[PDB]
């Protein structure tokens, strides 16, 4: 059985423990940089403050208790919309040179 | 007007997140320092020629007023210099900082610039080890085809170590850590274009602090430990790394029983003995420094760190193991308890390194999903 | 513009600086507040800054006579021209038999302020603002707003 | 670069003291102490077994390089 | 007030006496801590040094 062993992983990551989810965490390029601009207000600033907190409890090497930790069904895919939306383009971007 | 440069080193925006780890990649900058200061005015006594150097060694060893520190803040010196280094190479490893491609290769020509310089460093006292250690790592180019020969000589001034290949080296050596002062300006220019990258790997942009009354400070405080960490070392085991024999005066009618370099190459050197062919085994240990400009394009994970990535961490730090057995299975005689390890952890190492690491993150980006 | 007195202003009138900035003086039971306002771009939040510390710096430390006597003429025309009806009046009545208790004839304040020489400024400012804790606030786009240390760092000249 | 273009903050709001107003290291024994040992077992098991594993490595291959110098029955 | 109060206003406020005060400090500082450990290393080393068989000779 898998689905047993993403939530075990997701728990061992340790970015359930510093309030933040699945997206805040990608390495930054130009392809995520474009979705990144892409995103609304509301959810943009939400993507601020749950980095802005990480960082300053990665600073004292602390954590959030138990209770304000994230849970598996609510790491929200907030950003696979706007980004596989940008690759479409890239690779029409591509083949469309060829 | 020109202090307005130093909007990079006082008013510069940097993270807040930081760790002790980063003081390492600052001590160099005191260490390049530091042992430039000591070595100039260790310099000062000693002599480009074979009857008189260790003799020379010895005139400030002895005689020369508080001479005798000089030579052990310098060489042991050298030795913290690399302590800082494999703690400062294998962290962006950890924390995703060779992505900074046009940086990453920098570092690698710092290292290759020192692992050329500390081997002249050692050489220049004739402590029948330099002699001996001279001809072995010398002698290993000769291995090339049609042209191995004709540049050892080339470099031996000759047919083998004399009284020139010690000049020739004391000029070489007492130069190229400018080389490294100023490529190092260099090593921080094409990072300023874009600033630090945090253990989490994440742009912190928008956590950016100054650096005048913080980092500062807290690289003094590095700093205060290295003093103290080589005070140590100096003042209480001067003897402990580098080997003995280094005291003896050279002969080449007269070999130890056991060879090995210092310490530092061990892990590599190593590499080399492992293969019992000549030439096969150096293009391996030419390949296990380079490998770091390999690597860029292996990074597989679209995180960055490796914080967020267990998986990683237990193949992390079982590299460092292999080091740290390849760092002493070097160290000891050749025989067939320890070459059954070295075929091993050498190719270990390759290992790790090209397969497994990017397996990790061809794994972990499926576990969640990208 | 440049032409002004103040160098804090003519400063900003001739780098552009800032849009507009005041000074006050709030005074509470046993304590107050002393500092300013200002407001500007963002990208001259940091230059404002240096420039304000070092005023306060230089009258702690080099409060010259003739600037002295600037400000004790300007202070006069703001008391009085304060006074120029009967509202300002009854404040004044009002919030001084709450404050001070008795009202003060304005001959009084006069008296107080010839007093006033350069030496005693640099006695007042040494009390009050140098190397004390500051309070700050911000509202906007402060990118570029220092940190408490480094404006503490900034409030004792040498 | 510097301060000013960096990105975009919005609706954000930071409280910060002076040091002078507080101790420099409270609670450095209390509530370090078990942030040592919670964020030590976070790291203890992908760590060590590696070089628990030198261990071994540097026991048997010392052990097994003393015996091969001492003779055989023969 | 506390003696560091009266520390404070006195040196360590007027940055001027904040530098002739360490110099004073470290000028005596000098004449103590030599003294210190040359007798502490005189103390653990009692029968070894030079001094102590320099009246024999
Ligand atoms: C990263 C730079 C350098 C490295 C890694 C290095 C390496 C070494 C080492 C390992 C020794 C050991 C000799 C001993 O312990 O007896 C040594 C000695 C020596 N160093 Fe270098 N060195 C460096 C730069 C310099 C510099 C900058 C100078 C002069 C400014 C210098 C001049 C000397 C001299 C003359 C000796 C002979 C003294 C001796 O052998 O003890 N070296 N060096
Ligand atoms: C004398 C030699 C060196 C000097 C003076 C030096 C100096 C520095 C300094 C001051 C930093 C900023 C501190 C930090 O980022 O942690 C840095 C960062 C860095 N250094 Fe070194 N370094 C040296 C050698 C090396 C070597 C051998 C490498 C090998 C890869 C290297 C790779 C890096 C990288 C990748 C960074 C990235 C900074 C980051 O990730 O934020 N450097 N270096
Ligand atoms: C994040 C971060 N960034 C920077 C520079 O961007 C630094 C940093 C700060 C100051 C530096 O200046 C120095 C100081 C001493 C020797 C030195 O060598 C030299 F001069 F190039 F040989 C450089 C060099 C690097 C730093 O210490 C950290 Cl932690």
């Amino acid at each position: 059985w898998l689905e047993g062993i993403r939530k075990w992983y997701y728990n061992a990551a340790g970015f359930n423990k510093l309030g933040l989810m699945r997206d805040d965490t990608i390495h930054e390029n130009d392809d995520v940089k474009e979705a990144i601009r892409r995103l609304p207000e509301n959810l943009y600033d939400d993507r601020v403050f749950r980095i802005k907190r990480a960082l300053d409890l990665s600073m004292r090497q602390q954590i959030l208790p138990k209770e304000q930790w994230t849970k598996y069904e609510e790491d929200k895919s907030y950003l696979e919309p706007y980004l596989k939306e940008v690759i479409r383009e890239r690779k029409e971007r591509e083949e469309w040179a060829k | 007007l020109m202090k307005i440069v130093n909007n990079a080193f006082i008013d510069l925006p940097a993270p807040s997140n930081i760790s002790s780890w980063w003081n390492f990649g600052s001590l160099l900058g005191i260490c390049l320092i530091l042992q430039i200061l000591t070595g100039l005015f260790l310099a000062m006594h000693y002599t480009s020629d074979t009857t008189t150097a260790f003799s020379s060694v010895t005139h400030i060893c002895r005689d020369v007023n508080y001479g005798w520190i000089i030579r052990y803040m310098h060489a042991n010196g050298a030795s913290m210099f690399f302590i800082c280094l494999y703690m400062h190479v294998g962290r962006g490893l950890y924390y995703g900082s060779y992505t900074f491609l046009e940086t990453w290769n920098i570092g690698v020509i710092l290292l290759l610039t020192v692992m050329a310089t500390a081997f002249m460093g050692y050489v220049l006292p004739w402590g029948q080890m330099s002699f001996w250690g001279a001809t072995v790592i010398t002698n290993l180019l000769s291995a090339i085809p049609y042209i191995g020969t004709n540049l050892v000589e080339w470099i031996w001034g000759g047919f083998s170590v004399d009284k020139a290949t010690l000049t020739r080296f004391f000029a070489f050596h007492f130069i190229l850590p400018f080389i490294i002062m100023a490529i190092a300006m260099v090593h921080l220019l094409f990072l300023h274009e874009t600033g630090s990258n945090n253990p989490t790997g994440i742009s912190s942009d928008v956590d950016k602090i100054p650096f005048h009354p913080y980092y500062t400070i807290k690289d003094i405080l590095g700093a205060l430990l290295l003093i103290l960490a080589l005070m140590l070392l100096v003042l209480f085991a001067p003897d402990l790394l580098g080997d003995p024999d280094n005291y003896t005066p050279a002969n080449p009618l007269n070999t130890p029983p056991h060879i090995k370099p210092e310490w530092y190459f061990l892990f590599a050197y190593a590499i080399l003995r492992s293969i019992p062919n000549k030439l096969g085994g150096v293009l391996a240990l030419a390949f296990s420094i380079l490998i770091l400009a390999l690597i860029p394009l292996l990074h597989t994970s679209k995180q960055r760190s490796m914080m967020f990535r267990p998986l990683s961490q237990c193949l992390f730090w079982a590299l460092v193991a292999d080091l740290l057995t390849l760092t002493w299975i070097g160290g000891q005689p050749v025989e067939h308890p320890y070459i059954t390890i070295g075929q091993l952890a050498s190719v270990l190492y390759f290992l790790l390194i090209l397969v497994l690491m990017p397996t990790a993150g061809t794994i972990e980006n499926k576990l969640l999903k990208w | 513009g440049a032409h002004l007195s103040s160098p804090l202003a003519s400063i900003a009138a001739t780098n552009k600086l800032c849009q507009s900035f005041q000074t006050f003086n709030i005074c509470y039971a046993d304590t107050g507040l002393l500092g300013a306002h200002f407001v500007c771009d963002h990208m001259s939040i940091d230059d404002m800054m240096f420039v304000l510390q070092g005023q306060w710096m230089r009258l702690c430390t080099s409060a010259t006579e003739s600037e002295v006597l600037r400000g004790k003429n300007l202070l006069r025309n703001a008391l009085v021209s304060h006074l120029d009806g009967t509202t300002p009046v009854c404040e004044d009545i009002g919030r001084s038999l709450l404050t001070y208790g008795r009202r003060i004839p304005l001959a009084e304040w006069e008296s107080r302020i010839a007093e006033v020489d350069a030496r005693v400024v640099r006695e007042v400012c040494s009390k009050y603002f140098y190397d004390q804790c500051p309070a700050v606030a911000g509202f906007g786009p402060i990118e570029q707003l220092p940190d408490y240390n480094r404006i503490r760092s900034g409030m004792f000249w040498l | 670069r510097q301060f000013g273009h960096l990105t975009r903050v919005r609706h954000v709001i930071t409280y910060s003291l002076s040091p002078f107003e507080q101790r420099a290291f409270p609670h450095y024994f209390s509530k370090g102490i078990p942030n040592v040992l919670r964020r030590t077992r976070a790291c203890i098991l992908r760590v060590a077994p590696p070089f628990v594993a030198f261990y071994l490595v540097y026991t048997w291959g010392t052990q097994e390089f003393e015996k091969s110098k001492r003779k055989n029955p023969a | 007030p506390t003696l560091t109060a009266r520390l404070y206003s006195l040196l360590f406020r007027r940055t001027s006496t904040f530098a002739l005060t360490i110099v004073v400090g470290a000028l005596f500082f000098e004449r103590a801590f030599d003294q210190g450990a040359d007798a502490i290393y005189e103390h653990i080393n009692e029968g070894k040094l030079w001094k102590h068989i320099k009246h024999k000779y």
